């Protein structure tokens, strides 16, 4: 019903397509935002894919 | 500075066939490279002798020790003199094709001193035969041989 | 057997022959050899024979090409020179191209010609393209207009839908029936 | 000699029938052989009168005489499967004529092709006709919108169609037309610019909401 | 009797025989030696065959080709004149190699033609292609209309499925009994 | 001047039935063998009358009369692989015919085909005629989507497909169509590339498509 | 004895024997030194045989190589004109090493050529090539294009399976017997 | 002079049948034979009728007239080892033909091939059909993946497989097509390449590929 | 007895006899002097024979190397044009060096061809190799391929043994008996 289609993203680009089901917006740093990712995504529990991602990718976020 | 050498060496071929040289053993060659100054000064110019620099720095950025890639280097010379000879191919033929022209009228007349005719007939001809091809001819190759920045790539290579 | 042209050829009489046979008078095709055919007409056709020539302004001149304009035979060519003679072969290819479609009697297709962008920094315009048709009668010409779109939009660099403009029409009525002598 | 051995080799092509008012009536299937017994009949090898008639145009010349005695007449099209009892398909939820009214009509239909015995006319249903046409716009997977008004429909193909789907529509249309005839529904195949073919959306506070269909069309960058 | 064509060449004369044989007109191909062929008609058909004549626009032009106009004898050879000859062998040699395909008869393929994009620094354009082609009766031919997309996609150096508009038709009925002569 | 021995050497692909009308009929298989038949009635070496016949010829001549006289028909295909007894497939849980019609139908179609001794008509279920195709379309692992409606289904076949996918399943619909017919189930095998072709999208009843790192565009929900 | 062609070489007249001889007429091939071949068919055959003439597009072409159009005895070639000759020779030579396998009787196969890599400092881009085959009958055809796509892939730079496309078909149905002279 | 003299001087390759119809039939055992004695019969030094049959082409004319006649039939192959006993292969778990319904179809295939005296219908079972091609492929060592279904099932092999392995397949399912044939069990061999060459990657449950330091891939699960 | 070819040479008509006497049709060679070669066969087997030279592309043309291309006699040789010559004779001492082995009755061998890492700075890239062979029968084709691939991996810089392809089968059955006259 949802979801992310992610072709060669930035980091910021893809963090701000989830600042709608996270109910906050999301603010990305400029050192943070080089890295990039591909893939189907599916935001369905962006509470816990938040927490994933933040550890495979190496990240660290607070609310 | 490739298009301006090569129209430069071009004026400097078409001043020494005519005779008007030969003192060493020039105004003509400075008046093709001014010209070919301002037809590429005219439709763009100063944007794309800008953005070989703005790339310069995209791919040679200090602290990683560029070269400007040796082996490439060494066809330079030739790369702008196959260049300038074609581009003066046309006149310095008509030039030599009446001078053995007149050559065989001093075989035909033997005290004509034909060596004294030949300065006062190839300036004539060394003007008209390159009138004709000065409008249509000359100014596209002045916008084909500038230098663009795909190839910055192919002249370069960092060092770690 | 009163002449009213000569010295024409042989696309030009098969030309003025069929308009005159739609027209109800007869005609007689004199050859002549090197000096080329002849046209005579009846002596009570001849006032109406002159009118028809009048008015559909025969002989007709034969067809333009702009590549013609620019002979390859010059000593030396201009870039504008060689762009208006790529273009002119490429219209006259995609008009020899369309006469082999299904019902499509003759066709006729124009492209926008470029000039002033090639040289300058202005980048270059939109091409626009234009065709006519004449389509064999009983076919549904309503529906035939999509096809030779499609087949026109990406025979080109870049172009749209709306850039190109199709004309065509059904062909004429048969004429199959002979004129008849003049009796007196 | 005959007409009948007058024309090609093959006697399968043609059909000769013999007229009321002393013609004699070549009925052929297509264009391309109704010139040529028009041509045999033009250069006048044969001593009596003939004519040569056809399907797509024998349709055509009967609605001049009706729209000219039958104005506000709902009918379709005329079939001609066998030439000497040919069928009148006329439409029935659309026509008030009495059994004593529509047997002037047959024969007066009857006068006009003097070939012909009798015309059998009979009534067809109005919702079989947009059924057929709906079931087989939808069978080829080609994106459409129906527009009904009163007295007729029409279908709208916009978009930039792909090269399928403009094989598989334009296969289909004068399939439908050699049935029921472009009187009563009427496709608008047409290409323009738009990889949404047709359809058209407007985005507000709820979601999505589907316009009215309407003859200005977004053009698509993409 | 009357003549209506002379000097034709040999693939000019085959297609008035065989646009006229279509119509029920009898002809004849009368050779004259260094002059070419000749083509006559009977006496009642002529009046129809000037109507053929005008409206198939006979006798057929040859069909011309884009390296026609770019000759290789000039000593001098711009880019603008050896990119036009490049394309205009590939769609050649794309077009007899359809042929060879599975039931087709006949085939033409057109090039999206881009010259001036390599001497300013502008990036080329995408290449556009298109087709026309004739199969046989009796064949599918809305299923093989992805096999030529197919094969005519990566024989490019990076096209899309936009770019390649193919259409295409079947044959016509064929003609195979004879015309008949017109008695009087 | 007989007719078995004006043909080829091999009196194996021709087959001469004798018509009830004073016709003889040789029916061919393909449409090679049709012109190879066709060339020898046209030059005309045979005094008496003769046509040839086929099967994809003959089964779209007697799909026009049952167009005009018995519309609204469910019928798949008419195969005749014994040209003496013909067999008519008619669909079951489509039409309302009673016992009694189903016999003028039986004789309007023997008077119709006149090499036809007698024509009979069997019954074919509806359900049978999809599950094949689609237990066929599942051996050769193709991806597809099947769309379900009144009175004929449809099999759509989009994507990038490679070169060994689309032979195997170009080698599946034309042995599908020459069993079954193109009558209730139809394929659609459409080639085309990524559409959205490398762009970002996020889809689903609130889409959006990404043109830029900075650009969005709403058109229709994604 | 209508004549329908006549000149023709020897490659020229098979092909146009070969297309008579599957619709049921015969035809005769009479030399003429060195005016090549010519073609004869009787009177009840001459309406056919003219009309599959302009349907198959008889008399073939020569077939028309890259390498034609860029002669090797110029005087000077550039890069241009050097990788266009390198490239026509390297698809001459994979289709004929193509004949070499088991089954097959003909192949074709098509390469992208690099135009603005010649005068530009970009990096050339991933060639695609592109094949077809005819194979004979009663083999297993689905399970033969792995083969060649494995033999096709490293035979360049750097190709993938989705640039590689094969499109094969299987050969037509044999002729046999004698078309039957006819009588009257 | 009598048939089986005019082919060639081998006179083992050809094996001319009487048959029922007032004809004779000749059966061949490849295309590259069958074309040679379609030579003779064609130019026409023979004055009675004859033919020229196959195992190939004869499987595929009585399973064309089987699929007008007898619809929704489970059968793999008809056998012509000795062509005038030919053995037809019938499935078991598929149909449910009695006894007395099967002796109207194998006398009514009797009318259909003239060459033949009896047709000896067996009933194979549909286990073993699809239990010797797994065990057939795996002992090629090949990876593949068997997708099961409802009437037939489906071998898929993909992967960039090296040319041994694209050799041992054909010469395993060449093998395999002409005793079953592929009616019930097809395979699908599709070759693509890997995208894991001087790629790092994580494999297991939450698989991904690093195809750059800096670039994460997570594929579909 | 019509004749189907001449002028053909001595390597030419081996292969048209040895193709006509696989399917049981007679042939004669005939010679002519320095006029070439000619066949002839029967007039009932005249009809199959114009197929099988239809179908099979005969007569077969010169086998095209890329040393053709570039020939030495040129006053100029630019490195474009030597590593070229130097590619296509490593390709021929490899192919008359595989026949040597074992069971191999013929073979052909694809190096991939760089001409364009040359000039620029990038490093070249690896280069690929191609094979395809035909073994008698009665040999274990599956094992016999390992050794290839072991003499052609180090036959040049560096090359992955996954960059070579070899594809090879056993021969066809062999002809040996007559094809027989038709009997009159």
């Amino acid at each position: 019903g949802s979801g992310f289609v992610a072709k060669d993203d930035s980091l910021r680009t893809f963090f701000d397509a989830m600042a709608l089901q996270l109910k906050e917006p999301v603010i990305v740093s400029k050192m943070a935002a080089r890295k990039k990712i591909t893939g189907n995504f599916e935001f369905h529990d962006p509470n816990a894919l938040l927490e994933k991602l933040s550890l495979q990718l190496g990240l660290i976020w607070y609310f | 500075s490739w298009p301006f050498w090569v129209m430069h060496a071009l004026g400097c071929i078409i001043d020494n066939q005519r005779g008007a040289t030969l003192s060493s053993s020039s105004e003509m060659a400075n008046f093709l490279n001014m010209f070919a100054a301002v037809v590429y000064l005219q439709n763009g110019g100063l944007v794309t002798m800008v953005d070989v620099l703005n790339k310069s720095y995209q791919l040679c950025d200090p602290m990683n020790e560029c070269t400007p890639s040796l082996p490439p280097l060494l066809t330079f010379i030739n790369q702008v003199a196959q260049n300038a000879l074609v581009l003066a191919s046309p006149v310095v033929l008509v030039l030599l094709l009446s001078e053995v022209f007149l050559g065989l009228l001093s075989r035909f007349a033997p005290q004509m001193n034909a060596f004294a005719i030949s300065l006062t007939v190839k300036s004539g001809i060394a003007v008209l035969i390159m009138l004709l091809y000065f409008s249509p001819v000359l100014p596209d190759n002045v916008l084909r041989l500038s230098f663009q920045a795909t190839g910055l790539s192919s002249w370069f290579y960092e060092r770690g | 057997d009163k002449d009213l042209l000569k010295g024409l050829d042989q696309e030009q009489a098969n030309e003025v022959i069929a308009v005159l046979q739609m027209h109800n008078i007869e005609a007689n095709k004199i050859d002549s050899g090197k000096l080329g055919y002849s046209i005579t007409v009846a002596e009570p056709d001849f006032t109406a024979a002159v009118y028809w020539i009048k008015t559909y302004q025969l002989p007709p001149r034969p067809r333009v090409e702009i590549a013609q304009m620019f002979p390859a035979d010059s000593l030396v060519s201009s870039p504008r020179a060689e762009k208006a003679r790529l273009y002119s072969a490429i219209e006259q290819r995609l008009e020899q191209s369309l006469q082999t479609m299904e019902g499509v009697l003759s066709a006729r297709v124009h492209i926008s010609y470029d000039i002033d962008a090639g040289e300058n920094g202005r980048p270059p315009k939109p091409v626009h393209l234009s065709a006519l048709a004449v389509y064999e009668r009983g076919s549904p010409l309503a529906h035939q207009i999509s096809d030779i779109k499609r087949f026109l939009k990406n025979s080109f660099a870049d172009v749209d839908y709306d850039n190109i403009s199709v004309v065509l029409s059904e062909r004429s009525d048969a004429q199959l029936q002979a004129p008849g002598t003049p009796v007196k | 000699a005959e007409l009948d051995s007058l024309l090609g080799q093959e006697k399968e092509r043609f059909q000769v029938l013999p007229g009321r008012d002393k013609m004699l009536y070549v009925a052929a299937q297509n264009e391309r052989d109704t010139l040529w017994a028009r041509q045999v009949l033009a250069r006048g090898d044969y001593d009596k009168n003939a004519r040569v008639i056809n399907e797509n145009e024998e349709n055509k010349r009967i609605s001049i005489w009706l729209d000219t005695y039958y104005p506000q007449l709902a009918y379709y099209r005329i079939h001609f499967d066998e030439p000497r009892k040919p069928v009148f398909w006329l439409s029935r939820q659309r026509n008030t004529m009495s059994k004593k009214e529509l047997e002037v009509l047959s024969q007066k239909l009857r006068a006009l092709m003097p070939y012909a015995d009798s015309v059998n006319i009979t009534l067809m249903d109005d919702v079989t006709a947009a059924g057929q046409a709906e079931a087989g716009l939808k069978q080829q997977a080609l994106p459409y919108s129906r527009r009904n008004h009163k007295g007729g429909v029409t279908f709208v193909i916009q978009g930039a169609l792909d090269d399928v789907e403009i094989l598989r529509a334009r296969q289909f249309v004068d399939s439908y037309y050699r049935t029921w005839g472009g009187r009563y529904v009427q496709f608008a195949i047409e290409l323009k610019d738009d990889w949404l073919k047709g359809r058209s959306f407007q985005y507000g506070a709820e979601g999505y909401i589907k316009m009215s269909p309407g003859h200005w069309y977004f053009p698509s960058p993409l």
